[PDB]
RNA sequence: UUGAGAGAUACAAUUUGGGAAGAAAUUCCCAGAGUGUGUUUCUUUUGCGUUUAACCUGAACAGUCUCAUCGUGGGCAUCUUGCGAUUC
RNA sequence: GAGUCCCAUAACCUUUGUACCCAGUGAGAAA
RNA sequence: GCGAUGAUCUACCCAUGGGUGGGUACAAAUGGCAGUCUGACAAGU
């Protein structure tokens, strides 16, 4: 699931544990339990084995050029699943885990802060023509007032 | 992880305050953190001397953003006060700041400060 | 574009963008309203000038000149409104100025001359 | 908050407003009083725009320009404990002190 | 008076890097490029290469 | 008015007008992320200037190959504030995604809010000798170059381009010898540096000396081979 | 260069007073001079209160 | 006064190489390098004599009282003719 | 120590995008 | 099948096609004029 709250909890459980989505997939795919699969990291590689898993989990060897292949294939082997394009969907999480890594409270915007002001001395000149303009008008009627 | 970046040690400390004291007692040495901000803008600065324990730490942690832009040298010495003595001034001094002058006599002094803490950096 | 949106992000700053935009919205309303008021409170005071030229053309005359009696007091040459441009503007610099003139210095001005003279315009404009 | 809104709009970006100094942030509203006589060898302006601060409207006459000196250099440290911040508890206790 | 000459002073300084700014300078560096074989060293012309 | 004329590396340009200047077609109109001078001549452009910039130095300075081209993707290993980030943005359009790789708070508060106005550019903001800390990001960046200060310059480089770069790609990295020893001859460090890459399966094509912008400086391009 | 040249005209004429205007506030002055002339000013070491 | 190393190079030696015209040789735009004689700056190899130097510092300018700073007056145009600097 | 508002919350110039075309006369027209 | 209730007057060229000659309202400008004041004493007895 491409949540904006999910997947940057699933990006910093893909860097330090194993994830939700992790864990369904490889149940799903439990084969049999003499199965050989090369992660990622080697630290993740001993998290899969430690967790429910009973399979072979290899670490950083020489399958460095299948993650290659895994790559190159990343917007080919992706149509078994859904040919796309993924320029703009790793745009919006590389933003999403930048904006949660740093912590950026989001009332510093001083941009907003500056033309606020301009709207606001904008709003006091407009609201004296309009005063002027209602002055005169009823002092037709009523002068001293 | 730290304050910020580098303090000096026991030994550095003694040099980089040594200096500091000839500048004061030469005075060319520019003292406090707003007049340290103001030799860097006009770029006549030789080096800025701010202090690791002012309460608090941050009143002086924009030196360090106006230094990475013209390169200015910049350490942290672990007492304002013990800044404030090698100044001359009954006061503590949290940032310090040597201004630069060619017809000085403690130039041998202030180019050895200078280049073993660009080491320090 | 609605269910594929494509740009950034709070909440009282978006409660701050709905109460300035209904405040475009009551300002949009009202300068209608006034706009409805205008051409039919003109067009009742100055019917023949709200006829032969616009409703906003005309409230403007009376703007620039600063009142109503000041379009009829100057002449017709002097007026300047906004080969067609050669001769036309200048006949309808007359045609505002008389218009002015019979919308003033009545009473209750009918609307009859206002057609009338919109129909003299009318064979100049054909007559181009 | 209106004072300070102020010399944010005038200096910018929140950040460039700490890196001033304590007369920087004094006489940062008038420009034009600093800059004509400091190129004519006359005496500069002492307010700028704090003279629309709260404590400078409490003094009179030359207690005005020493409370406007103490409390823009105050400010240029609140500012530097501002536009820095990760500790920050959103209370300004250190604006208070 | 010195507030008058710091501030010719920083006139001309604040000109001098914004003249530095749409001016141009030429490098004139050690270009070097590497080669793997000494025949490929001694045919070696730029106008080759 | 000014004479234009392209440079031998596409994508950038020289203004030669009465004034000199090298210049980039703009991809944001409007708006420079810096303060920079710009020439509308139609299409608004942007200029550099090789005092903050360490790649327009090697431009600047004459490069055969700049692997950064017109619709190539490039890792910007060091972004410091989007200073010339913004700027490889312009040179390689729209096509292909560059990728910006930083450690610090104060570029990553810049590159995060200049991101927002540029989607060539997608910042990260995690170390870059830990290539599997944003595996989930890149497959083969077409060229990479490099701009980093800490004195690993060789190793976050073979860390980096071993798995996130093409076969027979192309590698960039900015070397200066005050960071690394600062005590010996620059050409020496440099020399060390090239024999570094070379037992990296690098072989390192030309290495520029940085002279008239930035003392003691360098660029060493050079193809990459045989991993990832 | 004319901008150059008109700025460190002024940097050493700023130097020149700001010596001067320094010269005029407290402490024990001592005037040294330089075997080439050059004069100084040399101050106590008295640390002010 | 040595042992080499690294260059700006001053004169010459056919070249090396891109472009043009040279039907046949030339020769031009040039880009350099290499070699000898130069002329050379710096690194080490080298032998003898010499263990002291240089700078800073402590209570280190001042009763012939000194130093600032603003003024005033007179010398030096046969020329410290005087810089926001110090002519005496 | 020390000139805010006399407005650097602006003024003027320059460079882009837009709109527009260079009062007054008085008797002539048309064929 | 005229008119004073206003007749007429108030740039180069593609054998009628647009810039240029240009001058004005305003929308802007991270364009300029344009560089952000001193820096250790004061107040009481």
């Amino acid at each position: 699931n491409s949540a904006a709250n999910a997947l940057e909890e699933a990006n910093s459980i893909i860097e330090g544990k194993v994830s939700s989505q992790l864990e369904k997939l490889l149940e799903e795919i439990k084969k049999d339990k003499k199965s050989t699969l090369i992660v990622s990291e080697t630290k993740l590689a001993n998290a899969i084995n430690k967790l429910g898993l009973n399979f072979n989990v290899v670490s950083d060897a020489v399958t460095l050029d299948i993650y290659r292949a895994i790559k190159e294939y990343l917007p080919e082997l992706l149509p078994g699943m859904s040919d796309n394009d993924l320029s703009k969907m790793s745009l919006g999480l590389a933003h999403s885990i930048g904006r949660h890594k740093l912590k950026f409270s989001a009332d510093k915007v001083d941009v907003m802060i500056i033309q606020a002001i301009a709207l606001l001395d904008d709003l006091d000149k407009e609201l004296n023509t309009y005063a002027m303009r209602c002055k005169e008008w009823y002092g037709w009627h009523f002068p001293e007032l | 992880n730290p304050k910020a970046f580098p303090l000096a040690d026991a030994a550095l400390t003694q040099q980089i305050l040594d200096v500091v004291q000839q500048a004061a007692n030469l005075r060319q040495l520019k003292k406090g953190a707003n007049e340290a901000t103001k030799t860097l803008n006009r770029g006549i600065s030789e080096f800025i001397i701010m202090a690791a324990d002012c309460e608090p730490i941050e009143i002086l942690l924009h030196l360090p953003l106006l230094c990475e832009d013209k390169n200015v040298p910049y350490v942290f010495v672990p007492s304002r006060v013990a800044l404030g003595r090698a100044c001359g001034v009954s006061r503590p001094v949290i940032a310090a700041s040597i201004t630069t002058n060619d017809a000085s006599a403690i130039k041998t002094q202030i180019y050895a400060v200078k280049d073993k803490i660009e080491t320090l950096l | 574009x609605x269910x594929x949106x494509x740009x950034x992000x709070s909440e009282t700053d978006m409660e701050n963008v709905c109460v300035f935009a209904q405040r475009v919205a009551s300002l949009a309303d009202y300068r209608r309203q006034l706009y409805d008021y205008l051409c039919e409170k003109m067009h009742t005071v100055a019917p023949n000038l709200s006829e032969l030229i616009g409703e906003v053309i005309g409230a403007r005359l009376i703007s620039h000149a600063g009142s109503l009696t000041n379009l009829s007091k100057q002449a017709a040459s002097t007026v300047q409104i906004l080969k067609n441009k050669g001769r036309i503007s200048r006949y309808l610099a007359n045609k505002c100025s008389m218009a002015s003139r019979i919308d003033n210095y009545s009473e209750e001005p009918s609307n009859v001359f206002g057609s009338v003279l919109k129909k003299q315009v009318e064979q100049r404009l054909e007559f181009y | 908050e209106l004072v300070g809104a102020r010399l944010i709009a005038h200096s910018g970006s929140l950040i460039s407003l700490a890196k001033s100094p304590a007369s920087t942030i004094q006489i940062l509203g008038a420009e034009k009083a600093l800059f004509r006589a400091l190129k004519t060898k006359h005496d500069t302006p002492k307010y700028g725009l704090l003279y629309h601060a709260s404590l400078v409207g409490q003094a009179t006459g030359k207690n005005k320009g020493k409370i406007a000196r103490v409390l823009a250099a105050k400010a240029a440290v609140s500012l530097r404990y501002d536009a820095l911040a990760e500790d920050r508890d959103d209370s300004g206790d250190i604006g208070l002190e | 008076d010195s507030n008058y000459v710091r501030t010719l002073r920083q006139i001309e300084l604040k000109k001098l890097e914004k003249g530095a700014k749409q001016l141009m300078f030429k490098s004139s560096g050690n270009h070097t490029i590497f080669v793997d074989s000494r025949e490929k060293m001694n045919e070696f012309t730029p106008e080759k290469f | 008015k000014v004479v234009i004329e392209p440079h031998r590396h596409a994508g950038v340009y020289i203004a030669r007008g009465k004034e000199d200047l090298l210049v980039t077609k703009n991809m944001a109109p409007g708006e420079s992320v810096y303060g920079e001078k710009r020439i509308s001549v139609k299409v608004e452009y942007r200029v550099w200037n090789p005092f903050r910039s360490k790649l327009a130095a090697g431009i600047m300075g004459g490069l055969d190959e700049l692997f950064i081209a017109p619709g190539k993707k490039v890792l910007y290993l060091g972004a410091a504030s989007g200073t010339s980030v913004s700027h490889v943005s312009d040179v390689v359009g729209p096509e292909g995604v560059v990728y910006a790789v930083e450690f610090s708070h104060r570029p990553g508060r810049e590159l995060i809010s200049m991101a927002k106005k540029r989607p060539n550019i997608i910042p990260i903001i995690e170390d870059a000798r830990h290539p599997q800390k944003y595996r989930m990001l890149i497959g083969m960046v077409d060229c990479v170059f490099a701009d980093v200060a800490q004195p690993d310059q060789a190793r976050i480089i073979a860390l980096n381009s071993h798995m996130f770069l093409k076969d027979q790609g192309g590698v960039v990295i900015s070397i200066k010898a005050n960071c690394i020893d600062s005590t010996v001859d620059a050409e020496t460090v440099f020399a060390r540096e090239v024999q570094k890459l070379r037992e990296e399966r690098i072989k390192p094509l030309e290495q520029l000396t940085l002279e008239p912008y930035e003392r003691d400086h360098c660029i060493v391009v050079g193809r990459y081979m045989r991993s990832g | 260069k004319q901008h150059l040249q008109r700025e460190t005209q002024l940097k050493q004429v700023q130097q020149r007073m700001d010596a001067q205007r320094e010269l005029l506030k407290k402490g024990s002055k001592k005037k040294i001079v330089d075997s080439s002339g050059k004069i100084s000013f040399k101050w106590k070491k008295q640390r002010k209160r």
